[PDB]
Formats: structure tokens, C-alpha cells, sequence
């Protein structure tokens, strides 16, 4: 980080994981009608 | 109804499927689609951003996507040194925030908008039979990607330029002055064996 | 399809169908008018009565506004690729009459032509021919001749109807007559108008905040697109 | 040289063609073959707008 | 050995090209249908 | 400059932690669109205001 | 005088050749009766060829002025560098563009398949209007339409309008008579209309027609 | 069909009048309307028009490719003297005859006033036949005969033979108007015309036309 977002460097390495999440969403979400 | 097995005829697992008379669902998918698309492509970056550092080769790192920029040539100088970090950090941060207006518009499509546009939208309607709306769609998408070529072609022509790896006394980044043009050398490229 | 699209019930508004109700609309506007977008989220005009003014308002500022925006450009648009014009800064074109100043042509036409200067028999003349021609846009009929376009007015002015569409010795080549044709050109006046109405603040904040040339940022911001934003000036 | 050989190893010509002869082949075969199936578009399905598709 | 390269290239492209102007030709129909 | 900076950036997170939450709750609502629109109308407008605020402050940050 | 009916004023004049080429007396601006090579003896010829004469006339006339005017310009007090209105079209390729009065604060231009592509395009619309109309008033007579194109109006009275109809055919075929003379002293001298009669001002016979006539002994 | 009838393909799309010109609605090939000249206002020059076009576009074909032809196989493989159509004909003069196809153990031809003999003789032969009718044909169709000279037999059908003949007048145009081509193009750069498009291939901007725009001035 080049400037004053330093403080950010925690929440930046949460961000590249995150898209992988809306498959599990989606299965989940698919669960919840109990698959029908 | 719409979101059944039964009368659909296709099962949880083929569940896409079930969109294939929908347009403004499908318009919706495709939309929250590129959303995800734009959204990988800021957060990685702004990853590599977070652990980057300049005096270490590039290549020693493990990045992928800084390397597409810097061959563009966002601050760079002679020699492949890296001079900045603030032409990484904006294209990160723009991508991370026109994913958020992508997302919205893939969100709303997908759940409130309407199914069919085909009613009440006599142009963004379209029917898979229709030959004339399809070839309209395809010169729409083609000439969209011919003006993304040309911002490249404006790029190494008149806005800083690329880094070259052939100038002399190390890789450098110049501005191409005279593209050859010659149709006997392009088209030879695409004929040569492979 | 030509007024269908631009007037009755089911114009372009401001914002999508999806994003409405087809029912939220203020209720004084209901189409009958040129650049309706159903765009009032103040109700600043709450009454019809008052709705005739601001028409005017309207007009008058987007009749105004497209020459500003025109003439605001045209004579820097000449000086930056090389005029013999002085000064195409507009910030500084008064401040160069100012005690012995002189000027171009050629818009259309020809001819480097000079100036013997005039200027404190342009003050008064500008007032003189804005007190006739404001009281007249009041209620005057004004002298008559001198033969522009066709009529080169006949007797003194029409008998009523026009409070800013006149048109009687104003075509000159009779544009429009017909009613939908008047319509058409209706819209694409008030388009054009609010276009250059939002033009001249766009011009206004540049020399409020860069003071350079406002033709001068194209031939910088078009050279050099991240030497030149919002971020490369405000930090400075 | 010692021998005789074409020596056509990477050159980098269109369709890996070094005599005019070798290209005249290639329009050659492909013009008669198009032909023949232009001819034989006597026989098929022709139409304005009956589609073969959903 | 230019003898036999005629030959190869005659008998390749006379094979693509029927295999082209053999697809062009009506496929979709040659089937058991409806 | 700096507080000022991150104040704003806080403010943006939270906004939008606002929108992952409640907008799509909102919008599967079978009603939603019709009780709570001018809400996502102002969270929306919010929304935008925080990022050009950002984007104009990182000029004057040096 | 008359210019119409049987007593127009026909070209020869005092032999006026009554039992003329009996398809044509007056009715018609321009009509004087020579016909002798015999091409419009058909009523659709005659008529396409009235369009065709009041087109090239109605060029003509620009055509002609477009030579007048920049050599009078040279003469007077202008700048032009390439003056001669044949070298004028190489005003291209000429330094750095094309300075349109002399000025390099408008326009100078380059890129001439540019040019000529925003020619060929205004053209050929500006061409189709003219046929068959569409905008600028509807298509309504093929050769005077007036509707639009009379800003002010001097088609009010009809025998007035009858004799703008001479004066113009008779001012046309002048200037189409002229601009044959400017294509052959084009090739013959080589040399600018204005420059041949600033010599032949001052020069009443030394320099008239016949040094520049012994060209062609191959 | 849409090729002729009331409602065929004209010369300027929308901007065709609306209207064809008064006297030509279909029932020939090769008709869009284009007599702006009006030149065939009667029937019988109409159709003296037809039978000149229908042989220019037959001889002009052929001597388009006739053309085309020895500057693709010369510069390809072989040799043939010069290939270019301007020193075809000086194949006679220049070192031992006219070796058709470059090979001195055919026809090796020589004696060129006998082969204009001979030309006279064959053509008088075959251009009076075309007129009148002989051998191999009797005369019956001026321009669309046949008969044994059209081996193959496609004119059996009415439709599809009234569809080849617009083909052929399609053609036939295009042919005339390229080999105008040639002869202009022969005229200006004095090149041959595959040579002309294999110099503007490599440099298209600037071997345009506009290189060779100041060869004719006076
Ligand atoms: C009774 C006397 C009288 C005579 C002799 C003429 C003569 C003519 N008038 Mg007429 N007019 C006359 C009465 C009147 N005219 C007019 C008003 C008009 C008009 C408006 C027009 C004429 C025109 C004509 C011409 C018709 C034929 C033509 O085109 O010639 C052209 C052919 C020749 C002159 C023959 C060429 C001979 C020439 C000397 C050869 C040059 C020799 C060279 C050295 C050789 C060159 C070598 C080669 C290699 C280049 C002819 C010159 C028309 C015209 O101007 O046509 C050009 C025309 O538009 N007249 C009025 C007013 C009412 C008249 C009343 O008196
Ligand atoms: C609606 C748009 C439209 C326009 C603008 C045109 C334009 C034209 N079409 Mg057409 N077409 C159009 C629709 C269609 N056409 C056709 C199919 C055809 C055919 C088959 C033909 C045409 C032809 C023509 C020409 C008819 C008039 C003419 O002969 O030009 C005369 C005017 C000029 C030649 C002026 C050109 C301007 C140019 C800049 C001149 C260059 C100047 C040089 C510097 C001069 C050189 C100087 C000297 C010293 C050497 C004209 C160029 C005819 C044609 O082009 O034949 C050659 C023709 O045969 N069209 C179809 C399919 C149904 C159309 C459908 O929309
Ligand atoms: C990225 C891939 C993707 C996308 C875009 C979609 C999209 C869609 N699927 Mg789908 N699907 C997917 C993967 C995907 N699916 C996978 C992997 C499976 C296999 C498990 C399925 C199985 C499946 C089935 C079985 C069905 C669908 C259906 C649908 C459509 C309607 C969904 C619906 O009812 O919304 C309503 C959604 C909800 C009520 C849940 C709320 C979800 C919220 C909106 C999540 C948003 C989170 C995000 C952070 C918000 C950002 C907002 C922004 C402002 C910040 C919709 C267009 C259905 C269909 O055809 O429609 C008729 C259907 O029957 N899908
Ligand atoms: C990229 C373009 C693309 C698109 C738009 C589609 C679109 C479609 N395909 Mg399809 N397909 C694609 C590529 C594509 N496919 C490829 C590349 C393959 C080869 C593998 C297939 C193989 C395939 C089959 C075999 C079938 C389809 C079917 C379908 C239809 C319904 C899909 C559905 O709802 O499944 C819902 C989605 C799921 C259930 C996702 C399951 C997840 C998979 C199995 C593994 C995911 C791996 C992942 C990367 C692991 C990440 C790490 C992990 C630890 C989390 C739909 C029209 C089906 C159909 O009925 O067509 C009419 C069908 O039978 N497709
Ligand atoms: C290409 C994808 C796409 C398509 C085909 C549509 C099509 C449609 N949208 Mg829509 N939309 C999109 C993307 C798209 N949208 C995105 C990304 C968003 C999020 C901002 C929205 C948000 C949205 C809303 C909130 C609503 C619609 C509605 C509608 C429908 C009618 C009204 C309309 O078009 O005005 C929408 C007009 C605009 C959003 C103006 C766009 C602004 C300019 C023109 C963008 C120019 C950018 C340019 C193309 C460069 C590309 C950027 C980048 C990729 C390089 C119509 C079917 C309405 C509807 O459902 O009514 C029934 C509705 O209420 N849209
Ligand atoms: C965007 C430019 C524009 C357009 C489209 C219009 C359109 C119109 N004006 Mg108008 N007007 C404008 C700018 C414009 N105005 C400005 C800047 C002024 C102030 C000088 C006026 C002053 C004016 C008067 C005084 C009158 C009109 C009238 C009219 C109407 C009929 C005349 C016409 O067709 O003009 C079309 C104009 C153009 C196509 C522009 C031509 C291109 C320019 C010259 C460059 C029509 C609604 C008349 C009317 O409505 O009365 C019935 C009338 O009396 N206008
Ligand atoms: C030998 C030349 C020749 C002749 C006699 C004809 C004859 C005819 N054409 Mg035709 N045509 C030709 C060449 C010719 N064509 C060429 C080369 C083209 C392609 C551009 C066309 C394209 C064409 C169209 C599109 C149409 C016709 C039509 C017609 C018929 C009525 C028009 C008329 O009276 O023409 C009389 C023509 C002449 C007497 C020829 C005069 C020749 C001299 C030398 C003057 C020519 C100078 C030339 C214009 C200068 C530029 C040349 C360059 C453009 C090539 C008539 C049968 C119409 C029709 O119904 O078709 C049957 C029609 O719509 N023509
Ligand atoms: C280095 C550069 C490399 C360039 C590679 C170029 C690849 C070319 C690929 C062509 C694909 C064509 C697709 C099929 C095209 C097709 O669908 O055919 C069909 C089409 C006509 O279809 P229709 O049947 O509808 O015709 C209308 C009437 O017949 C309706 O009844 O014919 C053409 O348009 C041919 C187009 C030119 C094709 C090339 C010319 C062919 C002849 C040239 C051979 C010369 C013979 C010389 C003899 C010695
Ligand atoms: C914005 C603008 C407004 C112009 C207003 C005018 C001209 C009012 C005239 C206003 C003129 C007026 C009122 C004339 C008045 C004449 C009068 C009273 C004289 C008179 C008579 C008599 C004696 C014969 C008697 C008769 O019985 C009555 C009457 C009346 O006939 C012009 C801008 C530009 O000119 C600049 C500034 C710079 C250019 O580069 C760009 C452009 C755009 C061209
Ligand atoms: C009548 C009769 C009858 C009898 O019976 C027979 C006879 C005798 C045959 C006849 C006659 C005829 C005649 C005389 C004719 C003539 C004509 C002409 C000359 C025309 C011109 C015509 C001419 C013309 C148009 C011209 C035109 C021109 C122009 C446009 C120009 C243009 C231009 C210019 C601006 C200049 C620059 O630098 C360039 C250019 C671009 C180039
Ligand atoms: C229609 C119309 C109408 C209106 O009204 C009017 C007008 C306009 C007038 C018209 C038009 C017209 C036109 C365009 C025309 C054109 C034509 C042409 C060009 C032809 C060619 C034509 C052409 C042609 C034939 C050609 C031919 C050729 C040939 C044979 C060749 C031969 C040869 C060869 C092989 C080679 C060798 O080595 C030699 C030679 C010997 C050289």
C-alpha cells in the first residue's frame, strides 16, 4: 500500500476469497427450499 | 411456475436452464456475471498491491495481473524498474467500484425486473428464431470491441506509450511512431505454420 | 412516434419505468410541453400559474445560452490555432477594451477587419437597444422596416398569442409550419438549450478554479488525459 | 553444396508454399470442388425464410 | 521430392474441401427428423 | 487529512455492508420494492456521495 | 424582344427564319429556334434536355465566378502562395495544409480521401434530394421548385418571373460559353485568364491568339 | 422476380425519382432505369441500344481477362516476352516472332500483315454470320439464339435463363467499366495494372491516385 490505506492491509486480504463464496451461496440458497 | 421442477422440466442442478425464455433474467445473470468478473480483477489486484514490493524483481513475487500493466507501461522507467505504485492502486480501485454498479444492475435484473422484455421493449427484446435481431446484437458487440481496440491503438500511438522490449541498452518504454501497416506482412502471420 | 415519444402520458421521463410508478408524477406537469421529463423533486413550481414564467425563464435563458456557448469558444478557437484576434481569453475580453482595444472578423465570412473604437458609444448603445427591445419583448410594437427575411414588417406586430413564439418575419425561409414538424423542432430547442445551459457552467467552474482556457483544455486534456483531471489540478 | 533440397524449414511462407506451381494447386482443387457443389445446389433446399432450426 | 509435394497437397486439399462443401450441404436435415 | 480520509472510508464500508445486508433482503421481499424505496433511493445517493467525496480528497491528501 | 411566342428574338435576327424546326415556338425560356443539327425532335428529350442545360448553367455560373474571384484576390491584396486556380486543387500536398484565404487560423486542411469522403457522402444526399426531394420542402416541381429556395421572393409577378427565366438561361449559357474558352487557354498557354488578359490589355495583337498556335507538328 | 418488373432493384435505391422514367417497366434484363439522357425515347433506337451493349459486354469480358491473364502467369512461372497488354502486340517485332506462351516449337508466329489478313478474313466470316444467319446456327435471335453454339443447353427453363441473362448483363457492366479502367489507368502510369495493384498493396495512402495528379498539367 502506497499512502495513508495502509491501515486497510487487514480488509484487502479478505477481497480475492470472496467471489469464490457466491457458489457455496447458491448451493446454500438451493438448500434452503430443501432442493425442489 | 417459473422457478419450479416440475413444469420446467429440469432439475436443481440444471437450474440455468430454466432461463433459456427468459431475457431479462438472463440479462440479469449475465450482468452479475460481469460484475464478478470486474470484482476478481480489482481485489487481486489490490492484493498484489498490498504485497508488492519495488526493490525485488517482479517475477520473484509471484504476480500476475501488475505485469499487465506495467507492460502498457503505468510507471515504469528503463531497464523494467518500477517507479510508482499509485497507477497499480487506481486501477485496482476502479474496478472495485464499477463492480458494485454492475452487481446492482445484475441484482436488480435477476429479481424485481421484468422476465420477458419482449413485451413492453421493442428493441431489447429478442427471440432466438429472430435472424435480423441476432445479427443486430453481434454487430452492437462487434463494434464495441473494435473501439476497444482502437483505445489500444491510441495508447501506443499518442498516450505515453509502451514498453518495448527491444529498444537498446535495455527494455524501455516508447511511443510507436510508424505501425506497419502492410497487409502481405499482417496476413502472414496468420497463414505461417504453426 | 415524432410527438408520441416527446409529449402525452407516456413520455421519457427522467428515470426508467422500473424505477417509478407511473403514478408518483407532479400532477401540474402531465405532458402538453416540450422538454418534460417529469422532473421536479423540490416543487419549485407547484402552481400553473406559475409554471407560464418559468417557461419563459426557460426560453429566455436557453435562447441566451447557445450564443454564450457559441461565442464563448469560436474567436479562442481561432486565437489558440493562430488568430490575429486579441485576447480569446473571455474572462479578459472586457479587460482589453478597456482604454484603447480593437478586434477581428471573419466567422463566416472573409477579412482581417479592424475597429476605431467605440466603446463609450457602445455602453449606451447596448442599453439603448436592450431598453427598446426588452420593452417591446414586453408589450411593444416596435418601429417597422429595414428588411430582414420576408414580411420586412408590414405594419407593427401580431395581434396577440406569441408571449415566445413570434415567427411571423422571423423565418425567413418559413421552417416551420407544420404543426408537428413545430413540435419537433420545439424539442430539439429545449434539448439544445438545457445542453448549453449546463455548457456554461461547465465553462463557468473551469475559470473558477483552473483560470486557464476553456478551449485550452481540450488541447490539454485531449494531449494528455492523466496530466489533466480533477486529481493533477485540486492537489496542484 | 554437397546436395539438393528445398530448404524450407523456417522460412514463414503463407500455406508452405514456395513455387507458384505448388500455389496454383490450391485454387485449383478448390475451385472445381466448389463448383461441383455449386451445381449440386440444383438438388437441395433453397428458401426464403424456412429454417432448419428452433 | 516436388513430385510427391503436388501430390500430398492435391490429395489434402481435395479432402478438406470435400469435407467443407460437405457440411455446407444440407446436413441438419439428413437425420430421422419429426 | 488523513482522519479525514478514513473517516469517510469507514463511513463507505459501512454503507455498503448496509447495502450487502439489507438490499437484497429488500428486493426478494415480495413487497419491498413497494415499503422500503426511498430508503434505497438515499443509500444509493449516500453511497455515490462518499465515493466521489473519497476520490476528490485523495487529491488534496499529499 | 418579346423572348415568347411567335416573335422572340431569334439568333441570325434580320433573316429570322419563319418555318422554323416546327416543334417549338417560344413557351419555353431560351427557346429561339436553333436546331440544326436536329437531336430534340421528341418532347421527353426536349424536356431532359431543358433539365440538362439549366443544370450545367446553374454550375456554370459558379464555376465561372470560382475563376473569377482568387486571381482578382492575387491582384488586389490577398495571399494565397498556390493563386492559379489550377494549381489551387494541389493546395494539399502543397507545404502543410490548405489555407483557405490565405489564413493558417481556419480551417488548413489535409487528408484528401478525408475531404473527398465527406464530399462524395454530402453530395450524393444533396443529389437525391434533388431528385426526389424528402427534406427542405417536398419534391414538388423537377426543375424550379422556389418554395424553400425563395427567401425572397421575386417569383411574385409571372411575366417578371418569365423574364428571370431569360435573364437566367441567358446569363447561363454565357457562362457555359466562357468556361469552354477557360479549358482550351487552360491547355494552350498554360498561364492564368487574368494573367492572359492583364498581357492582352496592354498588348493589342503581339501576344492575341496565333504564337500559341503552331504546337502540334509532331 | 424481383430483377424486373414494376418494383426492381433501381440505379439510386429511394432516391430514384420514386418513379422510373416513363417508357421502361421491366420485361428485358439488365433494367434499372438509368436513361437520364433520355437518349432512347424511341423504341427501335431502344433496341439497337440493347444489341450494341449486349456485344461490347461479351467482347468486354474477354478482354478483361485476356488482360489479366499473362501478368499472373508470367510473373508467376513462365515467360512470354513482355506480358503486359501494352507490348502484347510487339511480340512480332521483337527478336524471332511471337512465341505464344514462350515456346519456340509451337506456333512461333511471325509475318503480322498475314495475321491481320487472316483476322480480316475469319471475323468478315463470322460477323456476317452473326447478322444473317449461317452454318452452325440459322439465324432466329439477334442476341439470344440458342442453339449448337450453346452445347451445355441451361436455357431450357424460362425463370432460370431469365435470371442468367441478368447475370450476364451484371457482368457485362462490370466488365465494361474495369476495362475503361485499364485503358485510363494504361493512360496515366504507363504501368501494368497487376503490377498497379501490387504497388498500392504495399503503401495504400500514399500510391493512391493523388501521387499521379500533376502529371497533366499545361
Ligand atoms: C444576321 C446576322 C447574324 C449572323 C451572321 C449571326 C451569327 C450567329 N448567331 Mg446570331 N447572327 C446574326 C443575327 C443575330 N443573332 C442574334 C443573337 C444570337 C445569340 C444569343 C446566339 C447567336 C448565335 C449565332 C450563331 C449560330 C450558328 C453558330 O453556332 O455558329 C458557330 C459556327 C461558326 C461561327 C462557324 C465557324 C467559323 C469560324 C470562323 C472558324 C474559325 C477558323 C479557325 C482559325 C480554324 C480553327 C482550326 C482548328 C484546328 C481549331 C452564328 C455565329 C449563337 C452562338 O453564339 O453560337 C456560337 C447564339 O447563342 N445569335 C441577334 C439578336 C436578336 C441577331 C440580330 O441581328
Ligand atoms: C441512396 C444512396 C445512393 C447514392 C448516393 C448512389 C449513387 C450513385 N449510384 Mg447507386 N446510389 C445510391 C443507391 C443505390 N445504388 C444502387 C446500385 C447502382 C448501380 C448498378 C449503379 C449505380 C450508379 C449510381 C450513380 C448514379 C448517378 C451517376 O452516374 O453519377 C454521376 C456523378 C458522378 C460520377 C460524380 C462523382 C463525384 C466524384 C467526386 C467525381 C470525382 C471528381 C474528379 C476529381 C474528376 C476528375 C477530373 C478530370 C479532369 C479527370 C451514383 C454515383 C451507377 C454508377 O455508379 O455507374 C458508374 C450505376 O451503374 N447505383 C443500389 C442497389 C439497388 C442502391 C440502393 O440503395
Ligand atoms: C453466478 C452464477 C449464477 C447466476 C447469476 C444465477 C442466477 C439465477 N439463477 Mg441460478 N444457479 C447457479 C448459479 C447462478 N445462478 C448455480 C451454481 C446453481 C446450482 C446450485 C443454480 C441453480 C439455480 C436454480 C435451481 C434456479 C436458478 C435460478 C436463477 C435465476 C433467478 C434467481 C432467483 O430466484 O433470485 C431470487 C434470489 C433470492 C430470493 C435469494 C437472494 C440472493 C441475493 C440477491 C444475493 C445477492 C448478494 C449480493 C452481495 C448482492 C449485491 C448487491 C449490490 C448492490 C452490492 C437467476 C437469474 C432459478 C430460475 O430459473 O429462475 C426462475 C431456478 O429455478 N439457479
Ligand atoms: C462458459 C459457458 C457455459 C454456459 C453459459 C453454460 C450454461 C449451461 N450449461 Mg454448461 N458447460 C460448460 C460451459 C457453460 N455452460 C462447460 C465448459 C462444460 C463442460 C464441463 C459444461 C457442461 C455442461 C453439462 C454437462 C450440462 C450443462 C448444462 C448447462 C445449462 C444449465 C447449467 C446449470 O444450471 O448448472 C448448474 C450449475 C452447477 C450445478 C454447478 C456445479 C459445479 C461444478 C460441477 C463443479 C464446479 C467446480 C469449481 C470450479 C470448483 C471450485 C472449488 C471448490 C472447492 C469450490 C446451461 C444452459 C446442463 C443442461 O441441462 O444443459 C441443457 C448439463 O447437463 N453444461
Ligand atoms: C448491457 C446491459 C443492459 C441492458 C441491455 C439493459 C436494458 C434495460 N434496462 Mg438496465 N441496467 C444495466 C445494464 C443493462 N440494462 C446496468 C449495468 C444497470 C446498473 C446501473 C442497469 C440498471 C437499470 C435500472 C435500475 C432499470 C433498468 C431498466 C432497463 C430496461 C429499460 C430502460 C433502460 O434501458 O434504461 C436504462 C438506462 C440506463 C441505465 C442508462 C445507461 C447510461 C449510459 C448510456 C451508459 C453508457 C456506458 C457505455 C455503454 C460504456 C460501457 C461501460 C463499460 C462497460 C465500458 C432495459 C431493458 C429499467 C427496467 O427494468 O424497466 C423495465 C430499470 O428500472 N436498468
Ligand atoms: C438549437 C437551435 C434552435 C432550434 C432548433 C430552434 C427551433 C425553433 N425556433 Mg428558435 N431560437 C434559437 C435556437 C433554436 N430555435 C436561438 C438561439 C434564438 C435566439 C437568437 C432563437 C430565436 C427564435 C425566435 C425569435 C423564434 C424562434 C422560433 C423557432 C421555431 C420555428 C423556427 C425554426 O424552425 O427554427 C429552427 C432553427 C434551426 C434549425 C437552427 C438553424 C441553424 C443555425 C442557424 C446555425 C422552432 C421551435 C420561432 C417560433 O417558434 O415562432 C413560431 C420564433 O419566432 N426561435
Ligand atoms: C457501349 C456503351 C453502352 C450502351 C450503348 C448502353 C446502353 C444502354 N444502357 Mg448501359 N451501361 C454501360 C454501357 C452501355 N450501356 C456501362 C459501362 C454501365 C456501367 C456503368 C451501364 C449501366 C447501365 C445502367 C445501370 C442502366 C443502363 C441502361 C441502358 C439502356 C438505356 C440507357 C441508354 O440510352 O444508354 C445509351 C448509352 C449510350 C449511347 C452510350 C454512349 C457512350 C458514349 C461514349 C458516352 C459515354 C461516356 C461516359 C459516360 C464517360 C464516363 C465513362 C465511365 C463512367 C465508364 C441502354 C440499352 C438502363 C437499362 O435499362 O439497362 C438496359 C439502366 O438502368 N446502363
Ligand atoms: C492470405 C489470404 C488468405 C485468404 C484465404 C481465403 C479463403 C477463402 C474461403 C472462401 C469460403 C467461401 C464460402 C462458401 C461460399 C458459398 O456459400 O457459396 C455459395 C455462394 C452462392 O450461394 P447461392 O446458392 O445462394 O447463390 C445464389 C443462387 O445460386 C441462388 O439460387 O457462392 C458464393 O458467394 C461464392 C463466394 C466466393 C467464393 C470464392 C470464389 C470461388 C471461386 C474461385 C475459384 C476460382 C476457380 C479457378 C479455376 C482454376
Ligand atoms: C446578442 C446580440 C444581440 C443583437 C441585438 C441587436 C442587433 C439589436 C438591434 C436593435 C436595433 C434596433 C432596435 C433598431 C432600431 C431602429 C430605430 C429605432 C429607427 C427607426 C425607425 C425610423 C426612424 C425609420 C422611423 C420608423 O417610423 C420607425 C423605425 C423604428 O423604423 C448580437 C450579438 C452579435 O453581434 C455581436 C455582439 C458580435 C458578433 O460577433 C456575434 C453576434 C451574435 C452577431
Ligand atoms: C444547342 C445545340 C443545338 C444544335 O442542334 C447542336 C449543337 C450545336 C451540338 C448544340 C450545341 C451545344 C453546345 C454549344 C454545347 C456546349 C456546352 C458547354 C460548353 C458546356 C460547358 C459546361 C461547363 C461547365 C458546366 C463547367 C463547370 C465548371 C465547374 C463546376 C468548375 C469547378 C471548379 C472550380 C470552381 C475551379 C477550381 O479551380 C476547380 C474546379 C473544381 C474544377
Ligand atoms: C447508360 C447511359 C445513360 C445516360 O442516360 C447517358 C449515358 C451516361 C451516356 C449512358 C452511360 C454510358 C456509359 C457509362 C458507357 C460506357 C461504356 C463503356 C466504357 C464501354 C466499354 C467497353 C469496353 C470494351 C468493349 C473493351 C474491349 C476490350 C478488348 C476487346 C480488348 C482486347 C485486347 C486484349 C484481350 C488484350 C490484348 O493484348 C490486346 C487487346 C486487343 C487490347
Amino acid at each position: 500500500l502506497p499512502e495513508a490505506y495502509a491501515p486497510f492491509a487487514p480488509i484487502v486480504d479478505v477481497l480475492p476469497v470472496i467471489p469464490v463464496f457466491f457458489i457455496l451461496l447458491a448451493f446454500v440458497w438451493q438448500a434452503a427450499v430443501s432442493f425442489r | 411456475g417459473g422457478r419450479d421442477q416440475e413444469t420446467t422440466g429440469f432439475a436443481w442442478w440444471s437450474g440455468n436452464a430454466r432461463l433459456i425464455n427468459l431475457s431479462g433474467k438472463l440479462l440479469g445473470a449475465h450482468v452479475a456475471h460481469a460484475g464478478l468478473i470486474v470484482f476478481w480483477a480489482g481485489a487481486m489486484n489490490l492484493f498484489e498491491v498490498s504485497h508488492f514490493v519495488p526493490e525485488k524483481p517482479m517475477y520473484e513475487q509471484g504476480l500476475i495481473l501488475l505485469p499487465h500493466i506495467a507492460t502498457l507501461g503505468y510507471g515504469v522507467g528503463p531497464g523494467g524498474e518500477i517507479i510508482d505504485t499509485f497507477p497499480y492502486f487506481v486501477s485496482g480501485v476502479l474496478h472495485l467500484i464499477s463492480s458494485a454498479v454492475l452487481g446492482f444492475g445484475g441484482v436488480y435484473h435477476s429479481l424485481i425486473g421484468p422476465e420477458t422484455l419482449e413485451e413492453s421493449y421493442p428493441f431489447f427484446g429478442y427471440v432466438w428464431k429472430d435472424k435480423n435481431k441476432m445479427t443486430n446484437i453481434l454487430g452492437y458487440h462487434l463494434i464495441m470491441l473494435g473501439l476497444g481496440a482502437w483505445l489500444l491503438v491510441w495508447k501506443a500511438m499518442y498516450f505515453g506509450g509502451v514498453y518495448d522490449t527491444w529498444a537498446p541498452g535495455g527494455g524501455d518504454v516508447r511511443v510507436i511512431t510508424n505501425p506497419t501497416t502492410n497487409a502481405a506482412v499482417i496476413f502472414g502471420y496468420l497463414v505461417k505454420s504453426p | 412516434a415524432d410527438l408520441d415519444k416527446w409529449y402525452g402520458p407516456d413520455r421519457k421521463l427522467f428515470l426508467p419505468s422500473g424505477l417509478y410508478d407511473r403514478s408518483e408524477i407532479p400532477e401540474y406537469l402531465n405532458g402538453e410541453l416540450a422538454g418534460d421529463y417529469g422532473y421536479d423533486p423540490l416543487g419549485l413550481g407547484k402552481d400553473p400559474e406559475t409554471v407560464a414564467k418559468y417557461r419563459e425563464n426557460e426560453l429566455l435563458h436557453a435562447r441566451w445560452a447557445m450564443l454564450a456557448a457559441a461565442g464563448i469558444l469560436i474567436p479562442e478557437g481561432l486565437q489558440a490555432n493562430g488568430a490575429n484576434i486579441k485576447g480569446g481569453t473571455w474572462f479578459e475580453t472586457g479587460a482589453e477594451m478597456l482604454n484603447g482595444g480593437t478586434l477581428n472578423y471573419f466567422a463566416v465570412p472573409w477579412g482581417i477587419v479592424s475597429n476605431p473604437l467605440p466603446l463609450f458609444a457602445v455602453i449606451a448603445v447596448e442599453v439603448g437597444l436592450m431598453g427598446a427591445v426588452e420593452f417591446y419583448r414586453r408589450n411593444g410594437t416596435g418601429p417597422a422596416g429595414y428588411s430582414p427575411g420576408i414580411g420586412k414588417f408590414d405594419s407593427s406586430v401580431f395581434d396577440g398569442l406569441d408571449p415566445l413564439y413570434p415567427g411571423g418575419p422571423f423565418d425567413p425561409l418559413g421552417l416551420a409550419d407544420d404543426p408537428e414538424v413545430l413540435q419537433e423542432l420545439k424539442v430539439k430547442e429545449i434539448k439544445n438549450g438545457r445542453l448549453a445551459m449546463v455548457s456554461v457552467l461547465g465553462f463557468a467552474v473551469q475559470s473558477y478554479v483552473t483560470g486557464e482556457g476553456p478551449y485550452a483544455n481540450w488541447t490539454k486534456h485531449v494531449a494528455d488525459p492523466f496530466g489533466y483531471n480533477l486529481l493533477t489540478v485540486l492537489g496542484a | 553444396l554437397v546436395d539438393e533440397r528445398m530448404n524450407g524449414d523456417g522460412t514463414g511462407r503463407p500455406f508452405g508454399v514456395n513455387d507458384p506451381v505448388l500455389g496454383w494447386v490450391l485454387l485449383g482443387v478448390f475451385g472445381t470442388m466448389w463448383a461441383i457443389w455449386f451445381i449440386g445446389q440444383k438438388d437441395l433446399g433453397d428458401f426464403e425464410d424456412a429454417d432448419d432450426g428452433l | 521430392m516436388l513430385t510427391l509435394k503436388i501430390f500430398v497437397y492435391t490429395v489434402v486439399t481435395f479432402f478438406v474441401c470435400l469435407f467443407i462443401f460437405g457440411f455446407l450441404s444440407n446436413d441438419p436435415a439428413r437425420n430421422p427428423g419429426k | 487529512m488523513t482522519s479525514i480520509l478514513q473517516v469517510a472510508l469507514l463511513a463507505l464500508i459501512f454503507v455498503s455492508f448496509a447495502l450487502v445486508v439489507g438490499v437484497p433482503v429488500v428486493f426478494a421481499t415480495p413487497n419491498g420494492w413497494t415499503d422500503n424505496k426511498g430508503a434505497v433511493f438515499s443509500g444509493l445517493s449516500l453511497w455515490l456521495l462518499l465515493v466521489f467525496v473519497v476520490g476528490i480528497l485523495n487529491s488534496f491528501v499529499v | 424582344i418579346e423572348f415568347y411566342g411567335p416573335n422572340r428574338a431569334k439568333w441570325l435576327g434580320p433573316y429570322s427564319e419563319n418555318a422554323t424546326p416546327a416543334y417549338l415556338t417560344g413557351e419555353f425560356p431560351g427557346d429561339y429556334g436553333w436546331d440544326t443539327a436536329g437531336l430534340s425532335a421528341d418532347p421527353e428529350t426536349f424536356k431532359r434536355y431543358r433539365e440538362l442545360e439549366l443544370i450545367h448553367a446553374r454550375w456554370a455560373m459558379l464555376g465561372a465566378l470560382g475563376c473569377i474571384t482568387p486571381e482578382l484576390l492575387a491582384k488586389s491584396g490577398t495571399q494565397f502562395g498556390e493563386a492559379v486556380w489550377f494549381k489551387a486543387g494541389a493546395q494539399i500536398f502543397s507545404e502543410g495544409g490548405l489555407d483557405y484565404l490565405g489564413n493558417p487560423s481556419l480551417v488548413h486542411a489535409q487528408n484528401i480521401v478525408a475531404t473527398l469522403a465527406v464530399q462524395v457522402i454530402l453530395m450524393g444526399l444533396v443529389e437525391g434530394y434533388r431528385v426526389n426531394g424528402g427534406p427542405a420542402g417536398e419534391g414538388l416541381d423537377p426543375l424550379y421548385p422556389g418554395e424553400s429556395f425563395d427567401p425572397l421572393g421575386l417569383a411574385d409577378d409571372p411575366d417578371t418571373f418569365a423574364e428571370l427565366k431569360v435573364k437566367e438561361i441567358k446569363n447561363g449559357r454565357l457562362a457555359m460559353f466562357s468556361m469552354f474558352g477557360f479549358f482550351v487557354q487552360a491547355i494552350v498557354t498554360g498561364k492564368g485568364p487574368i494573367q492572359n488578359l492583364d498581357d492582352h490589355l496592354s498588348n493589342p495583337t503581339v501576344n492575341n491568339a496565333f504564337a500559341f498556335a503552331t504546337k502540334f507538328t509532331p
